[PDB]
């Protein structure tokens, strides 16, 4: 049945050549091999090029062109909104654009490399989906919303404590950001994800090294809540909630500057619906 | 079982369900009589349709 | 010696209700399990129920009083009704009019009792079956922040109005006001630690769920039997994350990462919130003295004006 | 001058698509 | 066998009647047309 | 606001929802 | 003897 | 006729897929084009300030 | 003076160093445990 | 066999009728066209 | 089982369901009569179409 | 099963679905007649295209 | 065999009809073109 | 079951899908005719190209 | 079971309904035609 | 046989299509040709 | 199965691949001619280099 | 033996195409030539 | 068996000493009490 | 057996002593009652 | 059996020395006490 | 056997040297003490 295997045999059993995306498009993968523990393929080279160039451009824009060695006092900022969607090598915001493009290339390469490694091991495509959700979050924050608004100066600056200034000013320009419905849905899903993670961790740890059967945890979760979900159901719920949390919060930030200007004036319709308008008295009107 | 219930309603009632039913319908009849009296009194006090 | 059938199908106070279990079809198709019930109703479970419903009754009746006992205005205004703690003119006093803070005091006391009794329920029902007590201590870590928000931070500040109102919109208003009052909360270092752990928890939950569903063809989700001998699904998950990141984990210690990442969030948040008013009355000025604020001498403000 | 060029390019695209569809779908299918 | 059980019919009818009684009482009280509990 | 570019970008934001919907539909169909 | 959970059960 | 894709060109299913793809592209373009033509042809220009 | 206040080290820098070092050490030990020799099902027969 | 059950149709019809009755009563009360419950 | 149901509706109904149907149909007819009377009275009070 | 269904629609309908279908189409026809009458009355009262 | 089920067709058509009826009735009420529920 | 669908379309259509298809195409043609009449009437009322 | 016919008919129905609603609400709120005017 | 003619046909066709779309988008959205607005 | 292919290109081409290749080169040359014409017309409209 | 002609063809073609696109974009963005200028 | 290992004692003591030394040097540097590293 | 182990006693006492020492130093030195490390 | 291995000692000591060198250079540069890299 | 392999030493040394070279070039260019890259 089971015996002691030293994990060298399990790694050497599953290594196969040529089952990736580039191997299916070109007929061969140019970089199909392993360096150390990592699998290098195509999209494993594009990603590393982007990573190196992005780090170099970020540090050059920070240390030079600003003259500060304090890492927590840099402002790697885009061009002003008066420049439109133009890029000029001779104007401020050029090293922000270079860094942004390199980071985009790195993230998309990471996603495609995950798809490759899923294909090699005959797995499903859940991890690329879950990572593509947050990659699309980055894309809408830095590409779609600036293009729709009309300038590259609508993206956020890449400073460590200074990108939190952009968040604050954008959230108070469209006051009140708490009253955004998609914002509320995203916050609800974040809190639920943390609660579910704590619950699953506790549940699996509480039964680990014990002379008990595998049905004790079902009785535990049915005595307390009346309902026990199952073993694949909890992991499915984890996956779905994690992805949806950011999928819903893309919409709030996109619609903040394009279709809406005020999240307090959004709710002005509620008291004007014919079912309950004109039923109160003074200070209880509307 | 289906003994005290009439033959028409046998596929729907027991003896116990028939008894509880009868109690409920008598309660509803009494409540309706009281409600009619109350609505007549309130209209005599102040009419609500003008 | 634990009889699971007796634990789930016993009568009396120390026993279960809803004894003939139900069944929901769409839960069976999506989530893989559809049986509902029975549920344990022993001692420590009636006390939570009764005290929670006492507090809820108080809150809803006060909503009705504020509206004027008009059901239509009640339905229209339900999501912006609240009961607020006594204002700042009172200190921590309890001699407050019912429509100016007494209702909040009563309801909050009952809520405290109910959450403590729920912790006791979790603990005792974990011991009654054969499992350990890890959910109870996670709930304790969660309750640390709850008692900081509702009992200890107002106590150290000296007034009851430092606590949230009971309402759908009132919690958002409390968050906004508490951030505005004590400088800027973005420059609170323990708020940074809390956000680190919260976003890490969401990331880790998504990763674990996705990688277990992706390898579920070889029954990798049976994590109880995978901690005695690991088969093809767990081997494939390990190889995937090793070839991606250069390091991986077990079917055992990944849930340790989960527990501790979810636990640290509430502890760091409680420490930050408690320090917020009592030691550092202004976080932006403190961050300026601590050298973590960027200069920004010539802002481009044409972005922030319509 | 723009509408004439747009018409020219649209005509070219339509003719090319029709020609290659006729070349593809020639003969008795199986 | 049977469309509905007697117990579910009783529970639903009783709950609906109680909710309607409360709603109508509160509407009439807050309307201000009748004297009732004033001043 | 151009209202044509904005709606294309909104369409992209909505299309980003698709793999999760497909995952739910696949789970539903494959578990009769 | 050696188990995935760090235990060494006979 | 020569072909490198016998399972698509020769079969009925492959020709159906080709035609369906072309039709889908055409319809997706046409609906958006006509919607925006109508919107910009009937909606009036904003009134300049005094 | 160019130096942060003592609260700057107490509340900001020491916790950051602790977090980074703890992450590194926890990763080292979890990867050490994961890649050792224990009971596994034989990949040849199982697949 | 049957596409729909009697129980489902009864539940749906009763719920729809109650909701429509309440909605129409609320709209007519707040419209102000009739005297009805005036102070 | 299918004894009191007419032969046309046997594939759709049962005895219990036929009885409950009849109850529901009678209730709907009575409600419609009352509703017609109420609408005529309210129109006589104040017409709502002017 | 396909005993009451006409020969043309046997591959589509069952015995009970045919009866329910007939009920639905009769309801739709009655609703259409009432809608036409209501639209003519409302136009005679106040035309909405001027 | 059958591309669509009869039950789903009935459900979709009924729901769409109810939603459209409510939408048109509220739009026409809010427009102000007819007297209807004035005063 | 392919016996009423023409031999040209047998790989693509079934017995039921053939009938449903015919219904759909008839509906599309009717809708197109009605839409053309409506657009002619509205153009005669007030032309939108000037 | 094949998916082409069902997919085509469902997407056609949804597209038609959405287009009709959008165009009607665009025409109504422009004032070019009389339609529902007070 | 190292190279398959089918693979080269597919790759070159896709590359040409992508380049045509990219060049169209770049030329149309410029100071000249101004999205044909003129 | 490759007698039509010239002896130089035997190890790379098949009988059908040779014909498809000839079609491809003809299409490429025709497209190049059309592209030259289109570029001349677009220059006559508005030069892109000044 | 670790070097195959097809893989090197793929790598060189990709690198050349990406370099050409990058140089075109940078020269267009510089504004030093009167090319596609309003 | 002894309560604690030697390795644990070494790790704990070394880590605590290094942390304390860094903290005290940075607390004394920024106070301004001594003329050390002053411009 | 004994209620507690020697190792647990050592751990609890050592951690309590260290935490108490740091807390008392912070509370006493930040009150401004003593002239320590001042410019 | 020795408590620590030679590899761990080498890694820990080398990393500590490099980190301390970098930190001290950064602090002495940012102090402004020495001329060094002034413009 | 032996503590470290040769390839790990080569990798570590080369990576550290390259990173330090880049860091020192950036710091010296940012300092402004030399007339190196000025318009
Ligand atoms: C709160 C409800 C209490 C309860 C409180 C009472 C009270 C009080 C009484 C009973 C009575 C009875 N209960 Mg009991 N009973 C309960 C639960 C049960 C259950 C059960 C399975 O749970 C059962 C089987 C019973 C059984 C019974 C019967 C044995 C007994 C006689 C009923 C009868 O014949 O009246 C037939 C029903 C009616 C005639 C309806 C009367 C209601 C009226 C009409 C409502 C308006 C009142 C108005 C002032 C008078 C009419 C005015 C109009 C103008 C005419 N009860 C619950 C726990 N029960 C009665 C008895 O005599 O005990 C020995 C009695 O007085
Ligand atoms: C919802 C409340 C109660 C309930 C309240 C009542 C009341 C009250 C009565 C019954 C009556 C009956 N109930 Mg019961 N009954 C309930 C639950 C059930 C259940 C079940 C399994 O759930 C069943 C099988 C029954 C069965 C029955 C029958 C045994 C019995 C006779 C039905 C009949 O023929 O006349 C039913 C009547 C009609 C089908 C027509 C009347 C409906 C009218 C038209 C509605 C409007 C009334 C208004 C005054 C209009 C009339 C004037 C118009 C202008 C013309 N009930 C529920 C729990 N039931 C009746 C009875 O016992 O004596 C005959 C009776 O009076
Ligand atoms: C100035 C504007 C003019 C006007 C000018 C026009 C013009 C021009 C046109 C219309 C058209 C329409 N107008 Mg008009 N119209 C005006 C005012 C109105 C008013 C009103 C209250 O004021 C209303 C209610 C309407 C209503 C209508 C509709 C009848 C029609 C929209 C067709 C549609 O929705 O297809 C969308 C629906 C579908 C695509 C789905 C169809 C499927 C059917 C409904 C069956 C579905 C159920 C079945 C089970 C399918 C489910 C399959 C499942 C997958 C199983 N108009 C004013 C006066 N109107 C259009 C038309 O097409 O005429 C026919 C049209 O061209
Ligand atoms: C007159 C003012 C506007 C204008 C206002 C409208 C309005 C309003 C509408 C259109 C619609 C259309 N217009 Mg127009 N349109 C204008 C000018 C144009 C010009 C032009 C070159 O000038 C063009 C090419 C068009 C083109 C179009 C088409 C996209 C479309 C009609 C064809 C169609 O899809 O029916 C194809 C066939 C169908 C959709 C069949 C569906 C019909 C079925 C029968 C449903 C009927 C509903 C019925 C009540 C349901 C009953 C169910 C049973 C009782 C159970 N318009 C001008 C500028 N136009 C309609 C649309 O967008 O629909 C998609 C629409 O609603
Ligand atoms: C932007 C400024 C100008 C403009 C200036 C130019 C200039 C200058 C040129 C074009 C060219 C093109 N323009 Mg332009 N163009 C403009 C406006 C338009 C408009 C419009 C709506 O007005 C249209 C429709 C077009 C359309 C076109 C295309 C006809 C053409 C792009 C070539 C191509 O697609 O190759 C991509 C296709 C391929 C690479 C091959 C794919 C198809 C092959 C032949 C067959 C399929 C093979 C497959 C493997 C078969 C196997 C079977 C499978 C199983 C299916 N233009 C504007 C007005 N345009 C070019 C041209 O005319 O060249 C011919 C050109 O030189
Ligand atoms: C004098 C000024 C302040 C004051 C400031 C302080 C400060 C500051 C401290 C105390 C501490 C104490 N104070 Mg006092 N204290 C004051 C007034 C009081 C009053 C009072 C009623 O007024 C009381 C009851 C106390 C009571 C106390 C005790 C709780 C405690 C001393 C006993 C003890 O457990 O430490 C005895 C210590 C031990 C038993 C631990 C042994 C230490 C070991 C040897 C570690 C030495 C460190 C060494 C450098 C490490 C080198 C290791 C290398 C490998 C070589 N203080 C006034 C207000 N007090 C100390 C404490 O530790 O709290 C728990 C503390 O730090
Ligand atoms: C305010 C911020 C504070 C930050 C503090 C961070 C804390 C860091 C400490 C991390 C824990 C180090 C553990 C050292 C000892 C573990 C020994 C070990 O290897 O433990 C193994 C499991 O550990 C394992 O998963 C490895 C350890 C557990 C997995 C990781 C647990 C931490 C999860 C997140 C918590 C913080 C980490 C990230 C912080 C940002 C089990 O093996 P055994 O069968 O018992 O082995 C027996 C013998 O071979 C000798 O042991
Ligand atoms: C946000 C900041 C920027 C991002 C930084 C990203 C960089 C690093 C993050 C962490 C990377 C390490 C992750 C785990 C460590 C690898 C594990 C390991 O040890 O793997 C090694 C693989 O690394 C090898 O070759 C070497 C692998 C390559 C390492 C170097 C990659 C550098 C990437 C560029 C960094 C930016 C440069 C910018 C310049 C200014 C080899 O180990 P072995 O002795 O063969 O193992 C023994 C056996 O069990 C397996 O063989
Ligand atoms: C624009 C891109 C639009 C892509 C739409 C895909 C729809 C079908 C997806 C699907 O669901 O494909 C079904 C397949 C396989 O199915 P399975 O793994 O469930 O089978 C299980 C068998 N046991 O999963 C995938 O391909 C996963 C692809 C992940 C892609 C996620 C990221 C892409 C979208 C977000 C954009 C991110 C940036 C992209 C670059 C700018
Ligand atoms: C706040 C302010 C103002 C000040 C703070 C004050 C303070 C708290 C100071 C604290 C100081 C401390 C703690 C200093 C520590 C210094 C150390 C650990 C040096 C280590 C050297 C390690 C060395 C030289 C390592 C050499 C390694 C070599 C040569 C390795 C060689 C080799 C090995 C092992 C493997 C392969 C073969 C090879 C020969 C290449
Ligand atoms: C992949 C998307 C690349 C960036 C798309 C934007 C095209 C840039 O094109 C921009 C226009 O969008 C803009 O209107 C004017 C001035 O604002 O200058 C042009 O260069
Ligand atoms: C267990 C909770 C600790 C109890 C702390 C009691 C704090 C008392 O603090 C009170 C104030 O709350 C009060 O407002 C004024 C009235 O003059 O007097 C003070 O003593
Ligand atoms: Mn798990």
């Amino acid at each position: 049945s089971a015996e002691v295997i030293p994990f060298s045999i399990i790694e050497e059993f599953y290594k196969r050549p040529g089952k990736t995306l580039a191997a299916r498009f070109f007929g061969v993968d140019p970089f199909d091999f392993w360096i150390g523990r990592f699998y290098v393929g195509l999209f494993g080279a594009i990603s590393i090029i982007g990573i190196i160039l992005g780090v170099a451009f970020y540090l050059y824009e920070g240390v030079v062109n600003e003259g500060t060695l304090n890492i927590l006092a840099m402002r790697i900022e885009p061009p002003p909104v008066s420049q439109g969607l133009n890029v000029d090598p001779a104007q401020p915001g050029f090293f922000w654009f270079l860094t942004m493009v390199a980071a985009t290339i790195a993230f998309v390469g990471w996603l495609l490399r995950q798809i490759d490694i899923s294909l090699k091991l005959d797995m499903g495509m859940e991890v690329p989906i879950a990572f593509g959700a947050v990659v699309s979050s980055w894309i809408t924050l830095q590409w779609l919303r600036p293009i729709a608004m009309g300038a590259w100066g609508h993206g956020f600056p890449l400073g460590i404590t200074h990108h939190l200034d952009w968040v604050s000013n954008i959230g108070y320009q469209y006051y009140n950001f708490f009253y955004n419905p998609f914002h509320a849905i995203g916050i609800t899903l974040l809190f639920a994800s943390t609660l579910f993670l704590h619950m699953h961790g506790s549940a699996v740890l509480s039964e680990a090294k014990r002379n008990i059967s595998d049905q004790n945890i079902h009785v535990f979760w049915r005595n307390i809540l009346g309902y026990s979900i199952g073993e694949i159901g909890i992991h499915r719920v984890a996956f779905w909630t994690g992805a949806a949390s950011v999928l819903f919060s893309n919409l709030c930030i996109f619609l903040s500057g394009t279709f809406v200007k005020d999240w307090n004036a959004f709710w002005g319709f509620w008291d004007k619906m014919p079912i309950w308008n004109g039923v109160g008295q003074g200070a209880l009107v509307a | 079982q289906n003994d005290l219930v009439p033959d028409q309603w046998k596929p729907l009632f027991n003896n116990a369900e028939w008894l509880v039913h009868d109690i409920v319908v008598k309660t509803i009849y009494g409540g309706l009589i009281i409600a009619v009296i109350a609505h007549v009194l309130c209209w005599a006090w102040t009419p609500w349709i003008r | 010696p634990i009889d699971l059938h007796d634990e789930e199908y016993r009568d009396g106070l120390e026993g279960t209700i809803a004894k003939p279990p139900g069944h929901v079809g769409w839960m069976q198709r999506l989530l893989g399990e559809g049986q509902v019930g029975p549920i344990y109703v022993g001692l420590w479970g009636v006390i939570s129920f009764i005290t929670f419903f006492a507090s809820a009754f108080i809150i809803l009746v006060d909503y009705g009083r504020q509206v004027g006992w008009n059901p239509i205005i009640y339905l229209r205004e339900f999501w912006n009704l609240a009961v607020y703690p006594p204002p700042t003119e009172y200190g921590l006093s309890w001699n407050v009019p019912w429509d100016k803070g007494g209702a909040w005091l009563a309801a909050t006391f009952f809520l405290h009792i109910s959450v403590l009794t729920w912790w006791a329920r979790l603990y005792t029902r974990a011991k009654a079956t054969g499992v350990g007590t890890q959910l109870a201590w996670g709930f304790a870590s969660a309750l640390s922040l709850y008692f900081v928000i509702y009992l200890f931070h107002p106590l150290a500040l000296g007034n009851w109005s430092a606590a949230p109102g009971h309402g759908f919109r009132a919690i958002l208003d409390w968050t906004n006001y508490v951030s505005i009052h004590w400088g800027n909360f973005y420059y609170n270092p323990f708020h940074m630690l809390s956000i680190f752990f919260l976003l890490g928890s969401t990331l880790l939950l998504a990763m674990h769920g996705a990688t277990i569903v992706a390898t579920s063809k070889w029954k990798s989700e049976m994590e109880f039997t995978e901690m005695m001998a690991e088969g093809p699904g767990t081997q494939r998950a390990q190889l995937f994350w090793r070839w991606v990141m250069g390091w991986n984990a077990n079917s055992y210690n990944i849930h340790i990462w989960a527990w501790w990442f979810a636990a640290f969030t509430a502890i760091t948040g409680a420490i930050g919130l408690f320090l917020s008013g009592t030691l550092v009355p202004d976080w932006y000025a403190w961050g300026e003295t601590a050298k973590i604020v960027a200069p920004w001498p010539n802002p481009d403000w044409a972005q922030y004006v319509f | 001058m723009a509408p004439f060029l747009m018409a020219f390019f649209t005509i070219v695209l339509i003719v090319a698509t029709l020609y290659f569809l006729s070349m593809i779908m020639s003969g008795k299918p199986e | 066998d049977r469309p509905f059980e007697f117990r579910t019919s009783v529970v639903v009818s009783t709950l609906l009647g109680l909710v309607m009684a409360l709603l109508i009482h509160f509407v009439v009280l807050s309307s201000g047309a009748f004297n009732w509990l004033r001043a | 606001m151009n209202w044509i570019v904005a709606t294309f970008m909104l369409m992209f934001v909505l299309v980003a929802f698709l793999p999760l919907v497909v995952s739910l539909a696949y789970t539903w169909v494959t578990n009769p | 003897a050696a188990a995935p959970a760090g235990a060494a059960a006979a | 006729p020569p072909t490198l894709f016998p399972e698509i060109t020769n079969t009925v299913r492959g020709r159906f897929y080709i035609v369906a793809g072309i039709i889908s592209v055409v319809m997706a373009v046409a609906s958006i084009a006509i919607f925006w033509w109508i919107f910009y042809t009937i909606t009036p220009a904003p009134a300049p300030p005094l | 003076s160019p130096w942060p206040v003592w609260s700057g080290y107490a509340l900001c820098f020491v916790p950051l160093a602790a977090v980074i070092l703890g992450f590194i050490i926890a990763a080292r030990f979890t990867d050490k445990q994961a890649t050792s020799a224990y009971l596994r099902l034989d990949p040849a027969k199982a697949n």
